[PDB]
Formats: structure tokens, sequence, C-alpha cells
RNA sequence: GGAGCUGUCAACCGAGCGUGGAUCCGAGGAUUUCCGAAUGGGGAAACCCAGCACGAGUGAUGUCGUGCUACCCGCAUCUGAAUAUAUAGGGUGCGGGAGGGAACGCGGGGAAGUGAAACAUCUCAGUACCCGUAGGAGGAGAAAACAAUUGUGAUUCCGCAAGUAGUGGCGAGCGAACGCGGAACAGGCUAAACCGCACGCAUGGGUAACCGGGUAGGGGUUGUGUGUGCGGGGUUGUGGGAGGAUAUGUCUCAGCGCUACCCGGCUGAGAGGCAGUCAGAAAGUGUCGUGGUUAGCGGAAGUGGCCUGGGAUGGUCUGCCGUAGACGGUGAGAGCCCGGUACGCGAAAACCCGGCACCUGCCUAGUAUCAAUUCCCGAGUAGCAGCGGGCCCGUGGAAUCCGCUGUGAAUCCGCCGGGACCACCCGGUAAGCCUAAAUACUCCUCGAUGACCGAUAGCGGAUUAGUACCGUGAGGGAAUGGU
């Protein structure tokens, strides 16, 4: 939360977690940028 | 708790009916509406140090008056003449 | 009038504040009627004294704030 | 009448089924008799209305 | 709370108040005419007239101010008519009820139009409407349960099973349950046998018992049986309980059951353990919270240049904030001008929730084995029959459940259910009561949202709106916003 609230009122910032992942965010998005504790917890995951 | 003979009496009516009754020492009172002749006779007697020999009393309903957010209503009063005695001390009403 | 200097008065002067304050009220009913009355904003003024002597009396009756 | 003044027993409401099957509403009203019933032996009478099924028991005496 | 204010259509004025804290916002208190359940008696609701007690006023009747006085039910007392026991009724003092509310709940009453291409059975529909009566929810509920040879183990609610089984002038249509997956979990008191004590009825006088049992006597009639109450004992399905028999066992003191002794029980106090606002008993006084609600306040960063213009929030170059780029206002698209937002601070008093005391209550004698003779396990009830209601089931071979009428059992070697019924086997112990949570609803209070409406739209109602107007009445019911 040190990080999630640095970023809300960035216009063009969207927020959100890694079980939230969802195809309307990600092709909104030109840039995806994963925190490293969120993109293992994402492939961990899925396998 | 208590009571008080000035609060029957409200005010004097002032018109060019009751300034002609001034000279027969007659004078004209707008009481509380629920009193009857009784509590304004004691009262007079007692406000003003004076001998009442009779309380002539009229209802008199509101005029209702039209308005552009309809029909209104005005008060409803009591007027009560009252006669001094034969020979009595005049009530200086303050003009 | 302030309500901190009706609560020194004892229990009988407090009737007679009140007496001779609704005798004020009914001479200022007569100059208003008659038209002689400039300061109409003492009508109001009379009319808040005898309502706070009224709650003095009443509190001392009731056990509220006892005393001479 | 149609109610017990002792258990609060009343009518029941059902049908009246006919030969066609038509059914209309009738009233099965209780067995109420009236008694003159005492309390102590000897004392005054009161009227009440009572049914049968507390006649044949033990609830009033006469 | 912090400099203006005396609400608003809706101004024009008049006269005043405020840094000695006003107006304004919140909490508690006082006042609270008259009508209205309306309740002193009356009435055409908002009016009319009193009685009694205590005060005020008058020379004295007049007059006045504050209290109290309906009816019914319940409890506690006094009186006890015809009439004797007595009751009905009456007097007195305490408590309670009545009426209203948008929906939701439970019990009871109960249509029709319509569908059937007509219609009567059936449907619509146990719907509309109506009556009784609640609670913050209610009802239900601790197996007379299902199941079928292994088992599940209170109820309610949602999803399945399933538009299936079936049921239907087998027409139109209607329609389960077993069982599986979940939300949420909780279990507790009484009646009876018997044992003490209190009151009433009947019987008995050395017939006899009883005086806690045994052991000696004494007393020389208060026993024996039964009825109504209050305690103890008891709460079960693998049947349990009372009553026996044998071992085993009792925290202190006082009192008590004719006297002594051995033993045991009852009452009161103390000590110790437990529980508590609860379904399992119930009120209250204190004190303390990192607590919650009913006012609030603080809160970062541009007077930037030039162009356009009445106006910059616009364009164009620049300077910053951001735990603040939510929304709105301001002379046109504003994070940086304002009210605020993110994020933190704030409660005298009242109320709610919780903790600790105070207080209140329960427990401190039984436990274990054997015996299987007796006693008990909820009565005008179950069952049976007659007529009906409802169950998928429309009277059918019709079980289970409920109503009225009639007949009318048994206490465990009992009784009820397992879809007529019988035998066997399995399951459970009806005819007493209470029980949180999951579920249903929003007249009303705060806070957000909309591929919702934007004045013939959205509520009938942005405007005198249930207003004007129409109707005797119940009811009907508008139109009108923009410098
Ligand atoms: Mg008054
Ligand atoms: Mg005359
Ligand atoms: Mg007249
Ligand atoms: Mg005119
Ligand atoms: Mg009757
Ligand atoms: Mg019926
Ligand atoms: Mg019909
Ligand atoms: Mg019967
Ligand atoms: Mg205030
Ligand atoms: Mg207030
Ligand atoms: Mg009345
Ligand atoms: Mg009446
Ligand atoms: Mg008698
Ligand atoms: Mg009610
Ligand atoms: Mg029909
Ligand atoms: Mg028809
Ligand atoms: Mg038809
Ligand atoms: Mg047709
Ligand atoms: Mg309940
Ligand atoms: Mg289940
Ligand atoms: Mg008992
Ligand atoms: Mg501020
Ligand atoms: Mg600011
Ligand atoms: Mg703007
Ligand atoms: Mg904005
Ligand atoms: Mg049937
Ligand atoms: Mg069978
Ligand atoms: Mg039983
Ligand atoms: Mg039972
Ligand atoms: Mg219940
Ligand atoms: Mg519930
Ligand atoms: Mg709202
Ligand atoms: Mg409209
Ligand atoms: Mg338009
Ligand atoms: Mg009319
Ligand atoms: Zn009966």
């Amino acid at each position: 939360e040190a990080g999630a609230k640095s970023v809300r009122n960035l216009p063009g910032v969207h927020i959100l977690a890694p079980d939230q992942l969802n195809t309307y965010d990600v092709l909104r998005a030109d840039d995806v940028v994963f925190s490293v504790e969120a993109l293992n917890a994402y492939i961990a995951a899925n396998t | 708790t208590l009571a008080d003979p000035r609060d029957i009496i409200l005010a004097p009516v002032i018109s060019e009916k009751s300034y002609g009754l001034l000279d027969d020492n007659v004078y004209t009172f707008l009481v509380r509406p629920d009193s009857n002749k009784t509590q304004i006779k004691i009262a007079v007697e007692k406000i003003f140090a004076v001998k009442v020999a009779s309380v002539n009393t009229a209802n008199r309903q509101g005029k209702r008056k039209r308005t552009r957010t309809g029909y209104g209503k005005r008060k409803s009063t009591k007027r009560a003449i009252v006669t001094l005695a034969p020979g009595s001390r005049p009530i200086d009403l303050f003009g | 009038v302030s309500p901190g200097e009706l609560r020194e008065l004892t229990d009988e002067e407090l009737a007679e504040r009140l007496r001779e304050s609704k005798e004020e009220l009914f001479n200022l009913r007569f100059q208003m009627a008659t038209g002689q009355l400039n300061n109409n904003r003492r009508l109001r003024t009379v009319r808040q004294e005898i309502a706070r002597i009224y709650t003095v009396l009443r509190e001392r009756e009731l056990g509220l704030a006892t005393g001479p | 009448a149609a109610v017990c003044d002792i258990c609060g027993k009343g009518p029941g409401f059902g049908k009246s089924v006919s030969h066609s099957h038509r059914r209309t509403s009738r009233r099965w009203d209780p067995n109420i008799q009236t008694v003159h019933a005492v309390t102590r032996p000897g004392g005054n009478k009161k009227r009440l209305n009572v049914c049968t099924s507390c006649i044949k028991a033990g609830k009033i005496t006469r």
C-alpha cells in the first residue's frame, strides 16, 4: 500500500491486483507494469 | 403560574367611532376572545382603579383578503365597550 | 436582564418582578395602538424577560438549582 | 350458540359436496347445550353455554 | 462555532442587537390554549355546561387560577341482597388496556371477471378483499423423523432433483418427495411414581401405631388413608426413572426430629467453586474505556508573461503540488481562486455497546454393581366410525396431517409410523412449555451510484399540490420553470 497510494491520482494510471487481471484493462493500456512480487504470483497461479 | 388582570385587556380601539364615545366616558378595548363580561369588569376595576357600570361585548369575524397564493382569513377579535359609573374618574389611555 | 442576576432574587421578589414587568408590557401595548412608540424592539425585550422569570420560578419547584 | 364458554371451541368451516360435486360453504357448529351450573354445592346457579364434550367430562357440576 | 445578524414567497422600510461571543449547528430541560383513542357530562371535531378539593378576588352573590372525577380487565382488601351458609352486586386503593403506522409475519373468513373456443366439475386462487393479532423480524424447532438391510441424526432458507414421478370433464391444466451441494448451527426446562411440610375431609382409641433407623426405656390418642398447594427427587429410547439389596462416601459451626447411645437426615450461618442480563431466574447502583452515534475543524501547490475577449477557467510558452486529477461553485473546459477532496484530529452532556466491581442466583451428597416382584412415563387424548378440509393425489385400493359430531383404550410383554391391510423385522417414544443464527420488508435517517428522466418527459405534484376546481358524499383531480 506504499506504492498503491503513490500512483492513484496520476491521470492514465490504472491500478489492479494480480488476481484481477482482465481483458478490458490490459487492452486499454499501452504499457503493463508488473511488480516483481506480482508477476511471480501470476505465473505461479497459472503454472 | 399566577394570573394577572392585564392579560385579558390587549389594546384600545382607535377609530372615529371610539373617539366619539370618549366624551361620554365610554371606552373600547380589544379583549382576549375567551373572556366574559365579568372578567372584563373585575379587570378594569383593578387596572385603572375606577368603578364600572356596564360592559358590552361584540364578537367580530375576520376579513378574508384575496392574495395571489390564495384566500387568507384574518384574525377574529372581541371588542368590549366599557361604560363607567355616573361620576367617576376618567381613564387616561395615553392619547 | 441577564439570567445570572435573576437568581439572587429570593422567592417573592421574583413574584413582584414578574408583576412589575407585566405592567411594563401593558403600557407598551397601549403605546403601539396609539402610535406613540418609536422603539418597537422593546415589545420583544419585555416578553423575553417575563418568559425568563417564569423559567426561574419553575426550576425552584422542580428541584433544579434551588436557592434564595 | 356456537362458542363454548369453557374450552373456547368454535365452529369449523368446510364445504358441502353434492352429487355433481358442486361445493358450497357451510359450518360445522358444535353441540352447544345450555346448563345452569354452580360453583360450590347449594350455591346460586348461572346460565352457561357449554358443549357436550365438556359435560361428558367433569368440567361442570349442577 | 467565530463576525456579522433580525427565516422564506419578496421586496420596500421601520427600529435595534453583536468580540463582555449575537444570528447559526447539536444534545438535554422547562412551557406546551383547543380538538383528536378523547376519557368529568354533552356536541354539528376544534364548541357548550359542570361537580369536588385547595388558593386568588368582591361589601356579598357574580368571576378566576392549579389539580382530580369515563368505561372495562387484573390483583389486594371491606361489606354480603332476595336468604340461612353464601354468592351476584356495591365502596376504597394500587397497576394495565383502548388509538395510529408504508411494507413484511402467523391464525381464521374468502369472490368474480378470465381459461376451458360454450359450461356445471376443475381453473383463475387460497389470489383480491376481510377479521383477529403481533415482532424487530415472525412462524418453525430438539424426532410417535426419514431411510431400507451398510446409514443420516432439531428447525428455517437458497440451488438441484423436475416441469420428472404422478395427478387431471386423464380436458384446460396442476405438480411433489426421497436424496445430493450449500448458508447457519444449540440446545434447555417441566408433568407422573415416590419422599418431606402446611391446610381441609373421613376413620380409630390400647384396635393400634408413631415419636429419623438400629439399641434401652418413656410419652400414653395424633396415628392411618385421601384431597388441594409449596419444596426435594425425575427427564429417557442402547429403554429410562422411582422402589429394593450389597459394598463405598460426607468442609466447619449452631439449631432441630421424647431421652440416652451408634448412625443418618433436615434448617441457618460461614468457607470454597461456578454462572449472570441469557432460551437455561432477575432487577439495580457505581466506576473505567485506543471504543460507537448526535455539532465540527485543520488540510499541499501560480496576484506568471503574451494573444483573443465584456469576462480566462480558452489558446500558447513557463513555474509547482499530489496519501489531494472526487464533485461543485466562481463573469466560458480550474489539482494550484473558493466550499472542499486524500489523510488525520474533536465530545460538556445524553444515548448505545463492552469490561471490572457492587449486587443477584445456583451447587457442596451422592456414586458404583446386582436383583427383575411391584409402581410411573402428559385422557374425554389416541384409535374406530359418519361428514368435510388439505396433501402430486378431483373419494379412489387411500396411508400421513387437520376440523366438528358420536363411541371410546392401554404405561413398555405398552403404544405410533414405515401409502389399503395382516405377519415379521427396522425406526421413534404423541396427547406440556421455551429457544439465538441463516431468511422477509423500508413510511423514515445518513452516504454514494446510473450507456435513468430533463418541463406534453420524470412522482399526480420542479410552480398556492393532494392546492385551485368538480361531487351531497365516498371519491375524482389539474395547468403554470429559464432577463
Ligand atoms: Mg401559562
Ligand atoms: Mg346595557
Ligand atoms: Mg351580545
Ligand atoms: Mg376585497
Ligand atoms: Mg359469546
Ligand atoms: Mg376452508
Ligand atoms: Mg367455483
Ligand atoms: Mg369428540
Ligand atoms: Mg439553539
Ligand atoms: Mg430542543
Ligand atoms: Mg370531552
Ligand atoms: Mg362522549
Ligand atoms: Mg347472607
Ligand atoms: Mg395495536
Ligand atoms: Mg366460474
Ligand atoms: Mg362466468
Ligand atoms: Mg370460456
Ligand atoms: Mg372466447
Ligand atoms: Mg419465535
Ligand atoms: Mg442438507
Ligand atoms: Mg411437585
Ligand atoms: Mg474549513
Ligand atoms: Mg484549500
Ligand atoms: Mg467551470
Ligand atoms: Mg471540476
Ligand atoms: Mg380433499
Ligand atoms: Mg409398507
Ligand atoms: Mg410420552
Ligand atoms: Mg416431551
Ligand atoms: Mg414455539
Ligand atoms: Mg429467526
Ligand atoms: Mg437519500
Ligand atoms: Mg409534470
Ligand atoms: Mg422546451
Ligand atoms: Mg364542495
Ligand atoms: Zn367445551
